[PDB]
RNA sequence: ACAUAGCGUGAGGAAGGCAGACCCAGGGAACUGAAACAUCUAAGUACCUGGAGGAAGAGAAAGAAAAAUCGAUUUCCUGAGU
RNA sequence: GGAUCCUGAGUACGGCGGAACACGUGAAAUUCCGUCGGAAUCCGGGAGGACCAUCUCCCAAGGCUAAAUACUCCCUAGUGA
RNA sequence: ACAAGUAGUUAGAGCCCGUUAAUGGGUGAUAGCGUGCCUUUUGUAGAAUGAACCGGCGAGUUACGAUUUGUUGCAAGGUUAAGCGGAAAAAGCGGAGCCGUAGCGAAAGCGAGUCUGAAUAGGGCGCAUAAGUAACAGGUCGUAGACCCGAAACCAGGUGAUC
RNA sequence: GGGUAGCGGAGAAAUUCCAAUCGAACUUGGAGAUAGCUGGUUCUCUCCGAAAUAGCUUUAGGGCUAGCCUCGAGGUAAAGA
RNA sequence: AUACUCGGGAGUCAGACUGCGAGUGAUAAGAUCCGUAGUCGAAAGGGAAACAGCCCAGACCACCAGUUAAGGUCCCCAAAUA
RNA sequence: GGUUCGUGGUAGGAGAGCGUUCUAAGGGCGGUGAAGUCAGACCGGAAGGACUGGUGGAGCGCUUAGAAGUGAGAAUGCC
RNA sequence: AUAGGCCCAGGCGACUGUUUAGCAAAAACACAGGUCUCUGCAAAACCGUAAGGUGACGUAUAGGGGCUGACGCCUGCCCGG
RNA sequence: GUCCUAAGGUAGCGAAAUUCCUUGUCGGGUAAGUUCCGACCCGCACGAAAGGCGCAACGAUCUGGGCACUGUCUCAACGAGAGACUCGGUGAAAUUAUAGUACCUGUGAAGAUGCAGGUUACCCGCGACAGGACGGAAAGACCCCGUGGAGCUUUACUGCAAC
RNA sequence: UGGGAUACUACCCUGGCUGUAUGACCAUUCUAACCCGCCACGCUUAGCGCGUGGGGAGACAGUGUCAGGUGGGCAGUUUGACUGGGGCGGUCGCCUCCUAAAGAGUAACGGAGGCGCCCAAAGGUUCCCUCAGAAUGGAUGGAAAUCAUUCGCAGAGUGUAAAGGCACAAGGGAGCUUGACUGCGAGACUGACAAGUCGAGCAGGGACGAAAGUCGGGCUUAGUGAUCCGGUGGUUCCGCAUGG
């Protein structure tokens, strides 16, 4: 049978032009009293997965 | 999995929405058309028939990338601004069917 | 009832004196002026020094007892 | 009391079996997976019971759509691991 | 032709409780079961994923229907890197 | 038949043979050296485990997906699926579909850019630095018992009070 | 000669007995249950050749990423020693 | 004479002793826990009687050749009764 | 074809091979004795391969390719 | 040949009985007796989805349940939980 | 006096099937008594139907003392039968890596038939004995571990019957 | 007489309470559903059942659906790890120091302490300043309060542990303020990842300052917790035929 696809993962994930894996930062829901303004400026962009997380993740999201 | 340290798609954030009436183009950058005869009529029957566009998802918009010589007549659903200004930089009319 | 301390937190030189640096390398992590900001360099709110220019570094004495740490271009 | 029940006679019919398969229905687990576990999974599976038929079920739109149209159902490929 | 008449009622649907729908009650359409309530009925009714309006497509609550599909206790003739 | 032996090995007389003819075969006084095999372990001759012996049988497979390398065909393209046809053929037909040829954005969208932003700024991801696709083969992964053997248990339908 | 049957019987009560089985009989099936545990895993030579650590973990004799091995390919103020 | 980058494939996450530097302990342990180097692990050979972890030293194969290392040279036992 | 540096090794990575059953094609052997089996002092770097003779009494190699129920000494393995 | 050894004193259990088939026979269980409590009869209690049963072809001097355990002398205080 | 409580243990009994200290102390019994009997009460931690304290009869019950009696013993002797042993017949089993299978001191995974250095020792059996082969038997029941079971409990969590 | 007036008055209104539209709500009675483990008769040689007639009961009971409560009677499960064996005890995240062997890092159920906040100024800026203690003299006034002089590198202070800093102060006054800003960010540190840290500079628009300039909280380093799910505010996004 197919592959399934990792659910959890494709809506959390995006595969960018060059086929690596764009997410969004976690702390970015409440708790924001504790976090600085320059924290959360820098927690608001994406960014890439790691290339450790990237090698145990991949099959799950082929497709 | 990760011997029980919390997963990598759990320790971050779901994103975003996905559009019910989300429309895909196809897409045709100009050099193609260089392949076509001078004054023209490309129409999308005919950029299917040549072979240049297989399934017309959506309808078919033209984009600048490369640059065209002949002086054509191009209609598709869509045009980039760049595109239309080079189409007709040649000497060519964009319609938009 | 002991058994308890903080993670390390890598104080120290991060550049070798004559190594040149591009601007906003860190120089220098430390609590307080153990070492003092010298020319084309920056003190950051935490005592940071880093290159405000690229250059070479060059760790100076101030006057007897204190030290800075410069970027020459 | 009329009559009904009851009782008798004569016709028809049923009963039981199974191909340890396939089909439709009633009833329906747990181990297991979730690195525990309760929602969830296993699975409407195994199993029991009933009904069958050579197949069953479905089926001639109070349907699919919205390229502007298609024209009962079923099965395969695809859509899509969307 | 359209004066009149007919076109499936305890039905459709709704509440409550379950189930089936890929869809775990969810914003939950669609389908079924129990229970209670309960229409319209051609100037009518249903659906288009809560719901209303418009438009479009349909006419439920009756029934039948071959073939393309599944399987092999068997029979005949054959086959097998 | 004065010897202390993981049983051989190296040296080696003596005696007995005579070959796929080789700086050969059998035996072995005496001398040196020498704690089986496997598993599991920091470490086993192990006083840890397993095997009486011999024989047979006895453990990474297949299907479908993913990915990567190799090969071949074609190449900005590549390829058909079910099916029809047929010999359980080979072609031919079948382009529906799939991957690639454009990305960025949650999305509307815009497009060699796009998103963020008041910004003609900076920055992210892309482009400028085109090769893919179909098939087969190797490696690894996923779903399947998934390298083999092994519980105690759990559930379902039956069978038992001749003890 | 009979009755009570396993989500059950029976017990002057011991967890006692229910066919040499009982803190829940036997048998067949689900079923090749599951086993981060133990054992086992079969021909040869050539080249290279570790680790027994960090971090996180209902984690500690398991796992994951990193470190250390190997094979292939790339690229140059050669960056290594 | 390697580094680095990108891919394919791993195994490992019980370590041991010795020397040196520390803690814990009693300035005990073949103890325990770090740091640092080595050997073993995965290393046969020589020495230390025997003796993974000490001293010397790395086995591609053959030779009834030679020179050395630690350690030795009266006999067992090769070499000085130097 | 030389030169230089190499060639201890467990887990493990990489490579080249041996042998087994079956298939195809080619080419062979075999009642003047096939396979199997027994023996031997032969050959190859290994897995392994021949030759000769006995037994045996009818099938079997080789070459190139292909496919696997493909190799056992350990499982308190099963018979 | 076959046929009680006896006595003194203490603990426990009144007694005859019963029990861990196959390591325990006892001081354990039971027991007559005591007490509490439920039950007005389609009784309560119990088995069963139900029907149907047991209770009982009984009827509070009866029936079910808990505790205590012959007999003798007795059985105190606390109703806040 | 005083604090607290719902209330603070009455009768009886008490070093006990209950007493840690403990062989408590005293008496008795004995030449000598951690047991036994009688007292005492500082009851670690008795106590009135999970009954208190007595109690004739009863017991393959437990405990202490005495008489009878004796191979229980001082301390062993002799005799009988069965087996053992020899011969004739028949003929298993557990176990088993191969074994030409000494001792001492050492060494070593820290307890050696098998390693070192010594010391002993001709070859093959039969009757006997069990010190060793960490002998055989049984994948330790103790102990720990496993995100293993199972039975049991409850004011653990979530449920279900029943009412 | 009082801030409120008395009567007429009309919107009303408060305590008592009658007619009239409802309504359930009790409470009793009734009989015809339903029930009878009552009697008589029949089916019928029947202690079942059904029927017929009496009696009893009765809108209850019983039964269905829905709801709350009780509920180890029964069920499925959970009930952590580290640990000089396990249990008991202690511990679990974060900050500072020693251990730590003069970079960084570095273990132990090793040695010591802190944290889970606070501050509208204890933040920003401009200007001005200097502390502890002692000696001597002096009303209440004491060893020690507030004056004065002298000496005093810091023996003080720095919201709070400790370490590193700080007297051009980072310590202490005062004036004005809200940069305890919005968009960001070359480049670095740290690091398995998740995260964490520093950052010149650019743009917008400001505070203080004559200007130079400084300011994206606080001398520095603790004061915190992911995802999923919910709530609230905003929104040139989507809206399952179309408008919503
Ligand atoms: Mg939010
Ligand atoms: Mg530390
Ligand atoms: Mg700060
Ligand atoms: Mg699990
Ligand atoms: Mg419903
Ligand atoms: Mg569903
Ligand atoms: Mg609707
Ligand atoms: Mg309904
Ligand atoms: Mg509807
Ligand atoms: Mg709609
Ligand atoms: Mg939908
Ligand atoms: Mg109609
Ligand atoms: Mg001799
Ligand atoms: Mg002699
Ligand atoms: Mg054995
Ligand atoms: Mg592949
Ligand atoms: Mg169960
Ligand atoms: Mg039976
Ligand atoms: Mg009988
Ligand atoms: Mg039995
Ligand atoms: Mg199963
Ligand atoms: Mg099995
Ligand atoms: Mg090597
Ligand atoms: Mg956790
Ligand atoms: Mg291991
Ligand atoms: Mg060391
Ligand atoms: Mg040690
Ligand atoms: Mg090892
Ligand atoms: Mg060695
Ligand atoms: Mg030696
Ligand atoms: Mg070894
Ligand atoms: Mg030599
Ligand atoms: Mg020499
Ligand atoms: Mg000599
Ligand atoms: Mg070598
Ligand atoms: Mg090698
Ligand atoms: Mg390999
Ligand atoms: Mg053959
Ligand atoms: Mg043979
Ligand atoms: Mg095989
Ligand atoms: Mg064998
Ligand atoms: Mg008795
Ligand atoms: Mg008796
Ligand atoms: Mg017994
Ligand atoms: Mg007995
Ligand atoms: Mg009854
Ligand atoms: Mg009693
Ligand atoms: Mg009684
Ligand atoms: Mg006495
Ligand atoms: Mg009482
Ligand atoms: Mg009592
Ligand atoms: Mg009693
Ligand atoms: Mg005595
Ligand atoms: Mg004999
Ligand atoms: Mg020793
Ligand atoms: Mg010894
Ligand atoms: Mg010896
Ligand atoms: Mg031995
Ligand atoms: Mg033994
Ligand atoms: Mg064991
Ligand atoms: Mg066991
Ligand atoms: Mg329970
Ligand atoms: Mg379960
Ligand atoms: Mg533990
Ligand atoms: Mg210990
Ligand atoms: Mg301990
Ligand atoms: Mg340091
Ligand atoms: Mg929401
Ligand atoms: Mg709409």
């Amino acid at each position: 049978p197919k592959m399934k696809t990792h659910r959890g993962s494709a809506k959390r994930f995006k595969r960018t032009g060059s086929g690596k894996l764009k997410r969004r930062h976690g702390f970015t829901s409440h708790m924001f009293a504790n976090k600085s303004q320059k924290q959360k400026r820098k927690l608001r962009k994406s960014a890439m997965v790691s290339a450790g997380d990237f090698k145990r993740i991949r099959q799950m999201v082929a497709k | 999995f990760e011997g029980g340290q919390l997963p990598l798609f759990r320790r971050i954030p779901k994103r975003g929405f996905t559009n019910i009436n989300r429309k895909e183009f196809a897409i045709v950058n100009l050099d193609v058309l260089n392949r076509f005869e001078d004054g023209t009529e490309v129409t999308p029957e005919l950029l299917v028939e040549t072979g240049i566009i297989r399934n017309e998802k959506s309808g078919i918009k033209i984009l600048s990338n490369g640059n065209i010589e002949k002086k054509l007549t191009v209609k598709a659903n869509k045009f980039s601004a760049a595109a239309k200004e080079a189409i007709e930089a040649a000497g060519g009319k964009t319609e938009v069917i | 009832s002991n058994g308890r301390d903080s993670e390390s937190k890598r104080l120290g030189a991060k550049r070798a004196d004559g190594q040149f640096v591009t601007g906003g390398s860190i120089l220098y992590r430390q609590r307080g002026t153990k070492i003092y900001p010298g020319t084309n360099v920056g003190r950051g709110g935490d005592d940071t020094l880093f290159a405000k220019t690229d250059g070479v570094v060059r760790f100076e004495r101030m006057g007897r007892d204190k030290k800075k740490v410069s970027v020459y271009p």
